[PDB]
């Protein structure tokens, strides 16, 4: 009943170890801008325990601004294997019989001329900047723009960032190209803004061209010309719901599963960087009375300037093990919440007839425009055309957070250093450069300005990881078998 | 119930949260 | 929890220690 | 008209399912079992298969 | 378990059933 | 070439040989499925939303 089949020899014992791992680093940055605060690679079944702790320091303001800064911070886990196709191939996977002949290296990447900048993402990911004719691997690059597109792209308004896969190496830059130039080291990736009214529109009422009913346009008074069938009818009401579903939920195929078949699939099934843990929180704002006396041309006694100082911290930031070969990446971006200084709610122009109210009836109709006189109103003939398309009665669900008075931007004394809110020099159109967010908004309410080259944040992060690894707990030379 | 600290700058109040994978309108983005 | 003292300037703590002989790599130095 | 169209359609479609007899007319249409002596239809008695 | 008859011919088998009038796609037929 | 299955040497203690195009085997196969999936239970045409 028993025969001899070979079966595994159980290999070797591996030795496991466990390591704390502090580590320190001192930045600085604007706002908006996504900035990798950690890396670290991890070989297979390394469970990596790790704890963040932060402080803040945004340069100090004018006045306590009547609006919050919030921080955001990531973690992910990218495996090598989805940034380079050629990883089995390095580890000795042969499409051929027996063993690899050429496994091609790790791929380069080469620095600018005169090396690359400060403040690139080069520079933060810990390769120093000003130093031409250096060579580094790609990967991790490779890794942060692929963060990028699993995540914080919006596949609506813009294309992804270039992602090469192959084992050619790469030139490095210094541009602020969005797309070419994020796996190459440049400037970092700005974040999106938040969610808002305007920031949720769409390009169309779905995502293809409209559904519409055939017309044919034959003619011999026209004989022939058929018809519709009520078979064709339900087809076209069908595509369009489809194309609607697609509109909503996303057309990535981690979306696609979600909203058409109602299935949650796991993303390393799918190859994407896989999501560790994160946190969100708002800066505090400490504000400084004026103590000196009031000097003519000069603020009077008791003049309230601001400074802002917030210690943040991450406890299980990451808990969890790796089967593969894989980077940890952290991530750090700061937003606010915009408000809208320029635009008429859409209600203030309701009334042509009753079927502009709302009705129940009306309830599940299609998307409906958004106009462009709710974003910017300039008395042209552009204020009735399309900023961006919204569900169906949708500004009864929001009020857009506003200014009135002095505080606005475009008054000839304006106290708007008081707050965040948007100013636009043209009417703004739904796209990639608009959805993203704005330093410039925060930085005219900042004592010193980043237009004048002072970085808005200087953060300081300290680590803490409890890493168990599958190596001795000191190697000391020599080994144990011949 | 009057006197405050240092620490007052807006009306609004924005509360600390963990960060979950979601799906808003037009697709993931953070 | 938000609120603290004039005290804060880094990411970092160290804690107050008594100092004991020790043999690090490379022998021992203070 | 639009309305009486897609009523015609559904009523020819319930029509090819269901079968168009008058003992299947009743079932599919109105929810019914009539008898088949009432309607002049050989009465089956019982059957078996193996 | 493995023994068995003379009487094996196929993967499937068939159950003895009463007939019943029913109503299948396309009206009733036998 | 040498470390794949062999049909030839089963072939030569059967009454009929493989070589003779004779298959070496005659299987039926009955497959049972129990499939929960995402369809309605009946597909009858008709739309709920418009």
């Amino acid at each position: 009943a028993r025969v001899h089949d070979f079966s595994m020899f159980k290999g070797n014992h591996i030795p496991r170890s466990k390591i704390h791992i502090p580590h320190k680093t001192i930045r600085a940055f604007n706002v908006g801008e996504i900035i990798p605060i950690y890396q670290t690679p991890v070989y297979p079944g390394e469970h990596i325990k790790m704890d963040l702790t932060s402080l803040y320091r945004p340069s100090t303001f004018i006045v306590p601004p009547m609006d919050d800064l919030i921080v955001d911070t990531y973690a992910f886990a990218v495996p090598w294997r989805i940034v380079w196709k050629d990883l089995e191939k390095f580890f000795g996977e042969n499409s051929d019989s027996w063993d690899v002949k050429n496994a091609p290296p790790v791929p380069d990447i080469v620095a600018p001329s005169g090396g690359w900048d400060y403040g690139t993402l080069a520079d933060h990911f810990g390769i120093t900047p000003k130093v031409p004719g250096i060579r580094v691997k790609s990967l991790r690059f490779r890794a942060y723009a692929k963060i990028i597109n699993d995540w914080f792209r919006d596949q609506n308004l813009s294309s992804e960032c270039a992602l090469t896969l192959d084992s050619s190496n790469s030139q490095g830059s210094n541009g602020s190209n969005q797309v070419t130039d994020i796996q190459l080291g440049g400037k970092p990736y700005i974040a999106n803004k938040y969610h808002d009214y305007f920031t949720s529109c769409l390009p169309a009422p779905q995502k293809g061209a409209p559904t519409t009913l055939n017309v044919g346009g034959m003619a011999p008074d026209l004989s022939n010309a058929t018809g519709i069938s009520i078979s064709d009818l339900r087809l076209a009401i069908t595509y369009q719901h489809y194309k609607e579903m697609d509109a909503r939920g996303g057309t990535r195929y981690v979306e696609f599963t979600l909203n058409h078949f109602g299935v949650h699939t796991a993303d390393a099934r799918l190859q994407r960087s896989e999501f560790l843990g994160g946190h969100s929180q708002s800066l505090l704002v400490q504000s400084v009375p004026q103590t000196s006396s009031t000097v003519e041309k000069m603020t009077p006694q008791g003049n309230l300037a601001a400074f802002s100082e917030t210690m943040i911290q991450n406890n299980y930031l990451v808990n969890k093990t790796f089967t593969e070969h894989s980077y940890i990446i952290v991530l750090a971006v700061v937003r606010y919440k915009h408000t809208y200084q320029q635009g008429i709610e859409a209600d203030w122009f309701r009334g042509q007839d009753k079927f502009d109210m709302y009705d129940p009836l009306l309830a599940n109709i299609s998307e409906q425009p958004v106009k462009n006189r709710e974003i910017m109103v300039q008395g042209n003939s552009q204020d009735n055309e399309i900023f961006g398309f919204q569900e169906a009665w949708a500004d009864l669900r929001f009020k857009p957070n506003s200014v009135a008075g002095v505080m606005r931007s475009s008054h000839p004394q304006s106290l708007d250093y008081w707050h965040f809110a948007d100013h636009y020099a043209q009417l703004p159109k739904l796209s990639s450069e608009w959805l993203k967010e704005d330093y410039k908004n925060v930085d005219r309410t900042l004592a010193l300005k980043a237009s004048d080259n002072t970085p808005q944040l200087r953060v300081d992060f300290m680590f803490n990881t409890i890493a168990e690894k599958p190596m001795p707990l000191y190697s000391t030379p020599g080994l144990r078998r011949i | 119930k009057r006197h405050q600290w240092r620490l007052t700058h807006s009306a609004r109040s924005i509360k600390r949260a963990n960060i979950m994978p979601s799906n808003p309108r037009g697709g993931r983005r953070f």
